[PDB]
């Protein structure tokens, strides 16, 4: 009983937890990314306004 | 008329470039681009201003230098020409013949992007079509005018339930006494992002069938640039829409494998540069998805009908994700695939429990189909959660505690899954699969069917099964 | 006025030059169409202008024209019984004039200018009137309109028309000053209507369904929210609300969503019939529609349209009940805005002032004393579609922390058919304790009591279901197994409703009451009967269980001779039971 109440209930309830966990962190990263992008633009964008 | 070209070019990098003098080139218009070599590319433009415009490439961009490249204006709108001739016709997706035959000679010219239906133009879609699938035609039935996707996992056979239904499909006239002709049958068929071999089969079903004398295809294969993906489904829905509401047609349109027109405006969107999603997905995709889904429907006073039945693969099954989230919330119900009764021989596999039809209700009924049928597809829907939900409790627990009402919603269970669900390649009417639907509700002593009313468990209960 | 050229397109963004002297949140009409817009950003010489229309074909030079006023509607006789778009123009008007497609360009007048209204003044030359106050009434369908004095115009009567027959815009009543007064005026929409004071609502706002009648009240000046996944019930939810509450005057805003919804709204209601005047249900109900594939920056102005106008039939002392199908397709315009603004987006993409505006809406709802003397009340109900379900979004945590009633779905329950699919342990309503008294003198004097009991059940079954998945059903005693099915009891035969049967679709208070003393009254004899020794097998085989689920789909006027039946039955089938 304990072995199937395992198997088939507590593991894949973890799995998904870490499958959503993942996904945050990711997007996460991907607005930093972006951020970062936008940040060099303007860092670029400060050096031409008297050349 | 006279063509205007321009030789500013400025900028070049990745997809987009830049035309300095271009102030009377209209936003959205469709530019025309060659190279020093004589070969010829197309554009679009996606802004225009005082100082520039900016043009994105439909393909590559290799070849192209600033000393001897030139852009050409065609045509301010982005126009199909369809015709009542294109019929039986192949095309490519951006509206070229591959079939070898001389190209068409154009009616009218249609805007490919369309416009929206005026909500007091509408009608109710009331007319059931019968599919010949049990779990389809009781309890998820299908409507003329209906948007209904079939969710599919990677290795499930949904492009044969796709091909089966095409082959099925009919309106039953005599159930609502509505005469005996035909009001003409077309088919659409978009392919996007699909394989040769994959594609044979659709091309040899509809041979063998003998439907390609009234169909029209439009084909888009995994080697053609990636924007022509996106402009793939337009062209089919503008046929669609041309034929069921200019010539009173009841075409039915066939959209496979969305998640490559998903992915391939993932790559569109990503290469300029914006903000993204909740996987890197564009921000906007409800919006780019709701301008597909929504071309289908019915017109008052008019006899043509357009019927959608997209096909995506759920990506690692998982119903969370972007792309099916975004269809459910547009798309009038949906019909899901399952891996488990695929697994054990099952066809279709068709899931009851997460499918769904949000217009069965005001297609179905008395003097529609017969009085009976939503009260039995609630009784089965409500037993068989039961059986599922004992079958759950057996697998932890074991065979030894249940009560002989578990037992008998067990038996409902897996009685159900073979004789209901799984028919193969049978084509069976309404009143086969609602008989056999009240044989399986007498395997349940009468007491318990709390959903059906006393006259209904009256006069059809008591039937024995009949797979004998 | 002032007039511009175009300088820039980009989507629904178009940037002017020479725009020196106009006014942010102004309308201005763009190209040669005469496509309206309205100013967000100015810059220097140039403005930055959000298209409401689309802006395919558009060339760079094109004229702008400012109007010089911001988004304003046109209030006063003639708006029940239509239809209308973002920016409140009439679609059946439209489809006269283009046909069975929307095209861009067209001008219509939100009031029907031809028609003649039955005048009846109630001022006299010599008095003075201040904003709020009445000037004639004029009839409708069934309700009387009252012409109001716009908000911000005092003065003197100089003289007032005679009864008789007039359109919309003839004056009335012209003051001292020279100012003319008509039968409509106009509001900025981004602008809350002014009041005397708000009141503490103190009356329910009975919905027609048992579970949100019973267990999660909402009041007459208060609001709610209704997130959760797809297919699980929200609009069937809302339409339920929109035909069948108590409410005078329904609005029902559809913030892109599907088409045929709307179909289906314009088809049933002509047919069906108020409850509380006799008439057809179309009468009382004003829709707007801006579907998802039409412009997406037109999400934002209905929204703002629908409120202002249930604030408008607030002033002349009816009950307004506000729908919005969905809130998150207006976030969604405005992150595409702020996106095209080149702003920073703060969190998931939206706009860092996502909440201020959250809030901005649904602040106008409540209990008021209106300028002129009478009582209102506007109820706002708000869906919430979550992406893939996630609670954790900023829409719906912005949502949670100024609604009073939280009705939480659950796709659970959609899937195995028990609708509305509400769950009840995540849901909660503040506005419990503030009707009782209500409830005490309105049903009944015990009724807080049984629904407390139900409550305290519907606890128990759920704390011994941890227990029975994984230990098993046949390990708890007779008194948990009894738990267990009175919870099943309860589950099946009062939380469920279905919306379309004939007769299940609505639910009175009373049969409800009588639901629940059923039900308790069967608990107390099962479980008095279980210490005499009785199996509880051969208790779940008596007779009685069917009439109590057979209950709900009573009528209304046969309920009560039903309930005495089952009232002496049950007591029977316990006393002749061993
Ligand atoms: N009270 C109810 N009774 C019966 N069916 C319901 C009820 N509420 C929802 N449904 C079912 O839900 C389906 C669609 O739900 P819907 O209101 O569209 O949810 P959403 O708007 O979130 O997609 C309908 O087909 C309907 O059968
Ligand atoms: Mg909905």
């Amino acid at each position: 009983r304990r072995v199937n109440a395992l198997e088939q209930v507590v593991i894949p309830g973890i799995r998904a937890q870490i499958r959503f966990i993942q996904q945050v962190l990711e997007q996460r990263e991907r607005e930093d990314t972006f951020r970062l992008k936008r940040i060099k633009g303007k860092i670029e964008a400060r050096e031409a306004e008297e050349e | 008329l006279l063509k205007k070209e321009y030789t500013g070019i400025t900028y070049i990098s990745g997809p987009l470039l830049f035309v300095e003098n271009a102030k009377d080139l209209a936003y959205g218009a469709i530019v025309d681009i060659k190279d020093g070599t004589g070969r010829v590319r197309g554009g679009q433009v996606i802004e225009v201003s005082e100082e520039y415009a900016v043009i994105q490439v439909f393909e590559e961009t290799t070849g192209l230098d600033l000393a001897t490249t030139s852009v050409s204006l065609v045509e301010d709108v982005a126009r199909l020409g369809v015709s009542k001739e294109m019929l039986g016709r192949r095309f490519n997706g951006i509206g070229k013949p591959i079939d070898g035959l001389p190209p068409i000679t154009p009616e009218k010219r249609l805007p490919i992007t369309g416009l929206p239906l005026n909500p007091v133009a509408r009608r109710k879609p009331e007319q059931f079509i019968q599919t010949g699938i049990s779990t389809i035609d009781v309890m998820n039935t299908l409507v003329r005018g209906q948007k209904l996707p079939i969710f599919s996992g990677s290795g499930l056979p949904a492009n044969e339930i796709a091909a089966q239904i095409a082959r099925q499909a009919t309106v039953r006239p005599d159930l609502s006494g509505e005469g005996e002709k035909e009001e003409p049958f077309a088919v659409v068929f978009a392919a996007m992002g699909i394989t040769q071999r994959e594609l044979s089969y659709f091309i040899q079903e509809f041979e063998r069938t003998g439907a390609l004398s009234r169909s029209v295809l439009f084909l888009n294969k995994a080697d053609d640039p990636t924007i022509e993906r996106i402009l793939t489904p337009r062209m089919a829905l503008t046929v669609a829409e041309y034929l069921a509401f200019e010539h009173d047609y009841h075409v039915l349109v066939i959209l496979t494998d969305m998640t490559n027109y998903c992915e391939a405006l993932r790559e569109i969107g990503a290469a300029r540069e914006e903000i993204p999603g909740r996987r890197g997905y564009p921000g906007y995709m409800y919006t780019d998805l709701a301008t597909i889904y929504e071309r289908a429907g019915v017109v008052e006073g008019k006899k043509g009908s357009v019927t959608q039945i997209p096909i995506l693969s759920m990506p690692d099954d998982d119903r969370t994700h972007p792309i099916p989230d975004l269809t459910g919330y547009i798309t009038e119900g949906q019909i899901q695939l399952s891996r488990e009764l695929h697994r054990k021989g099952i066809y279709p596999p068709i899931d009851p429990l997460p499918s769904l039809s949000r217009l069965m209700n005001n297609g179905v009924g008395k003097g529609k189909t017969r009085e009976d049928h939503k009260q039995v597809s609630d009784q089965l829907y409500s037993a068989y959660a039961n059986g599922v939900d004992i079958r759950k409790l057996v697998a932890i627990i074991g065979e030894d505690a249940l009560t002989e009402n578990d037992r008998r919603y067990l038996q409902f269970a897996d009685a159900f899954e073979r004789f209901f669900i799984n028919q193969g390649q049978q084509n069976r009417s309404i009143e086969e699969s609602l008989q056999i639907a009240w044989a399986l509700l007498s395997m349940l002593p009468q007491g318990e069917l709390k959903r059906i009313s006393k006259d209904h468990i009256g006069k059809y209960y008591g039937q024995k099964l009949e797979e004998i | 006025m002032i007039q511009g050229v175009i300088q820039k397109i980009a989507g629904p963004a178009v940037i002017a030059k020479g725009m020196l002297g106009a006014r942010m949140y102004d309308i201005c009409k763009v190209g040669e169409e005469g496509l309206v817009g309205e100013i967000i950003r100015l810059d220097g010489d140039t403005a930055f202008v959000q298209v409401y229309e689309d802006t395919s074909g558009l060339k760079v030079g094109e004229p702008v024209v400012s109007t010089g006023l911001p988004l304003a509607v046109e209030l006063g006789p003639g708006m029940l019984n239509g239809i209308y778009d973002g920016i409140q123009r009439p679609l059946e008007r439209i489809r006269e004039k283009t046909g069975i497609y929307i095209t861009r360009g067209v001008v219509v007048h939100a009031l029907d200018r031809e028609k003649k209204w039955a005048w009846t003044p109630m001022v006299k030359p010599g008095d003075e009137v201040r904003g709020g106050m009445v000037l004639g009434t004029v009839p409708e369908f069934g309700f009387t309109h009252k012409i109001l004095v716009p908000p911000d115009v005092r003065g003197r009567v100089k003289e007032v028309k005679p009864a008789g027959e007039y359109t919309v815009e003839e004056p009335v009543v012209v003051l001292e000053d020279g100012t003319e007064l008509k039968m409509y005026h106009t509001w900025p929409v981004r602008r809350a209507r002014p009041v005397q004071r708000k009141l503490d609502p103190n009356t329910p706002f009975l919905t027609g369904m048992r579970i949100l009648d019973v267990l999660f009240p909402v009041a007459m000046g208060g609001t709610a929210a209704i997130p959760g996944p797809f297919g699980s019930g929200k609009t069937v939810t809302q339409q339920s609300l929109a035909k069948w509450s108590n409410a005078d005057v329904v609005v029902y805003v559809g913030c892109g969503e599907r088409g045929n919804e709307m179909t289906d709204v314009l088809v049933e209601f002509p047919e069906l019939t108020d409850p509380k005047t006799g008439g057809p249900l179309m009468h009382r109900t004003v829709l707007i529609a801006n579907t998802s594939n039409m412009p997406v920056a037109a999400r934002e102005a209905s929204i703002y349209v629908g409120v202002t106008i249930a604030e408008y039939f607030r002033d002349q002392g009816f009950s307004v009940a506000l729908m919005a199908d969905s809130t998150s397709r207006w976030a969604e315009a405005l992150r595409e805005i702020s996106s095209r603004l080149e702003e920073m987006p703060a969190e998931e993409g939206y706009p860092p002032y996502l909440a201020a505006r959250l809030a901005a809406f649904y602040e106008r709802a409540g209990k008021v004393i209106t300028l002129g003397g009478e009582e209102g009340a506007v109820t706002i109900v708000g869906a919430v579609s979550p992406p893939g379900g996630d609670m954790s979004e900023p829409v719906t945590q912005s949502t949670l922390r100024i609604v009073g009633a939280f009705w939480r779905l659950d796709a659970s329950l959609a899937f195995r058919r028990h609708f509305p699919a509400i769950n009840w342990n995540g849901s909660y309503s503040l506005f419990t304790s503030a009707l009782d008294p209500w409830y005490r003198e309105n049903v009944a004097e015990d009724y807080p009591e049984l629904r407390d009991a139900i409550s305290e059940l519907l606890q128990r079954e759920a704390g011994l279901q941890e227990i029975v998945q994984l230990v098993g059903p046949d390990a708890l005693q007779d008194a948990e197994r009894l738990v267990i099915e009175v919870g099943r009891i309860i589950r099946e035969d009062f939380l469920q409703q279905n919306a379309y049967h004939e007769v299940d679709a609505y639910c009175s208070m009373k049969k409800a009451y009588g639901i629940m003393k059923m039900i308790l009254a069967f608990y107390k004899e099962a479980e008095a009967a279980i210490k005499r020794g009785v199996s509880i097998d051969e208790i779940l085989q008596l007779p009685v269980l069917e009439r109590i689920g057979r209950a709900r789909y009573v009528s209304e006027e046969e309920f009560p001779a039903y309930f005495e039946e089952a009232m002496k039955e049950i007591q029977g089938a316990f006393k002749a039971l061993a």
